């Protein structure tokens, strides 16, 4: 969604990808795509329906100090 | 901190500034989401030595990025505070991330080798013994661990050691702290400085790590060194800490 | 849909995967595969915006007579 | 269709029955999903010769599958039809495909070698003259051109051509044609079979294909061979003319 159009004796299989924002990284052990399958449910091959998590980055200032 | 350059770009969103139920201003260091380190001797400021952990976190208050508040949980001191002046402070609520709040990583090598160069950001005081407006910071080489215990002390020998301060109060010397000298002028840390991080940028990864912490801060640029907490010799029980 | 859960400081960015039903097939100059952008348009790598067809397949008799 | 085998399982889904408005049923074949192959014949059934196209596609009616009523758009005749007795039906909405409901592929190699078993599918009339209440199916084997040439006109040389069908009637045959003779016994094509397709199994491909469209459909096993249009002689007209 925004609703993808539907084609005449077609169907569609959703997925989606998980992303972290600025300033974090992804922690997963499969790489974030989920599949939605018959049972309503969003499963990645394979973490199962485990859903992702946004770590925050550390020690990578955005202005950082003035080299030595 | 005495001389030095101002945080104008914002270089340190680790640092944070705590203030005591008296006024009193020391510094902590965020290595987590949801964890600082800073010492013990802050965290029993204006307190007496009887009093415990969760006498002292609601006494406290604790500012991250540009004066934004942050609700303590607890407070953990390190099982040996009296020869490892850390202490853990947990937040209630995660901290959100940005370009002013930023955790400081936490490091896997060692790098307190007796010259190299570390940045010390603090909320200390400055050439007029007063608490900084702004956030400051200094470039500070590691010093040369004998000749800090001959500075502070007697001697390497235990059975020859004495006071010797020329500040009078002495600093805790053991083998979980290493010394950083004068960078080149008189400039230095002091009051209120300690719970800062001694940040060393790892140009290989390009990445800013806490190797020590500042325990001794009252070497007012007319002692030597500051003392710091090796990082890399508490690390196990952080881990072990913040789980849970 | 039905809504991928969402995790802090994290985003999805939707896909979508068009497929043809019995008896049918997929005709498309593309991999079928849509990925919806920030103008609320579903974009294929690279037929654009192009959406594929769903034609029907010619000989392939379900029950077919017994062999000569 | 005389003898033969029912079609029990439905392994014909291209077969569509065409009746005119006098009641008399033909063949066509589906070989698109708004397209089908019929004779030009079939469409001036129960007509005048001087009737055109518009005038002939109201007065059809015209079934897929199981007894599947589809609404027609218009007919287009083929512009010779005289020597190549073919004619195209559009319908009005796409045909929806299924198990029973689906087009024949046109073939892009050239199968009609004289010997090859092709499956010929009808709604004509059986061995008691009535037009049969299930659909049939029969296996043909393509005959001799010239055998066939000599058996329903006087030889090849065209001075010296004569009538001598053995149903009165002559089949028109020439470069767009083919036969095919007796299976193994007298079963056979016969009145009503003409616009089905003379289907050919792709081993290689596992694929159906129309190699013809029966023509002449009045052999009913009294004479040799019923006579199919080449669908290779006609593929050209046919993919121009679906666009459009
Ligand atoms: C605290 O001190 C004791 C000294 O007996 C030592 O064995 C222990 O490991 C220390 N604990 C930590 C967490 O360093
Ligand atoms: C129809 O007949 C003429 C004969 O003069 C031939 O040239 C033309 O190509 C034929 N058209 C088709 C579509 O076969």
């Amino acid at each position: 969604c925004p609703k993808p159009p539907e084609i005449a004796h077609g169907y569609v299989e959703h997925s989606v990808r998980y992303q972290c924002k600025n300033y974090y990284k992804l922690r997963t052990e499969g790489d974030g795509v989920y599949t939605l399958n018959n049972e309503k449910q969003w499963i990645n091959k394979a973490v199962g329906d485990k859903l992702p998590e946004c770590e925050a980055v550390c020690g990578k200032p955005k202005n950082p100090a003035n080299p030595v | 901190i005495l001389g030095g350059h101002l945080d104008a770009k914002g270089s340190f969103p680790w640092q944070a500034k705590m203030v005591s139920h008296h006024n009193l201003t020391t510094g902590a260091t965020l290595i987590n989401e949801q964890w600082l380190l800073t010492t013990a001797k802050n965290l029993f400021l204006n307190h007496s030595e009887n009093a415990t952990a969760k006498d002292i976190a609601p006494t406290l208050t604790l500012y991250v990025g540009k004066k934004q508040l942050v609700e303590i949980e607890k407070v953990v001191l390190h099982p040996n505070y009296s020869q490892v002046d850390i202490g853990l402070i947990k937040l209630k609520q995660k901290v959100s991330v940005n370009e002013r709040v930023m955790p400081i990583c936490l490091p896997s090598k060692d790098y307190a080798e007796v010259g190299r160069v570390g940045y010390v950001s603090g909320w200390g005081r400055n050439a007029n013994f007063k608490f900084t407006d702004h956030l400051k910071y200094v470039m500070l080489p590691v010093a040369d661990q004998d000749q800090c215990i001959r500075h502070y002390e007697g001697s390497t020998v235990p059975e020859k050691k004495t006071p010797k301060s020329p500040v009078g109060v002495q600093p805790i010397l053991n083998e979980h702290t290493f010394c950083a000298g004068m960078s080149k002028y008189q400039e230095d840390t002091c009051y209120g400085d300690a719970g800062s991080a001694f940040a060393v940028h790892d140009l290989e990864e390009d990445t800013w790590y806490a190797t020590g912490i500042l325990s001794f801060d009252k070497s007012c640029a007319v002692a030597e060194y500051g003392v710091y907490v090796k990082v890399t010799s508490i690390q196990d029980w952080v881990q072990k800490t913040i789980a849970e």
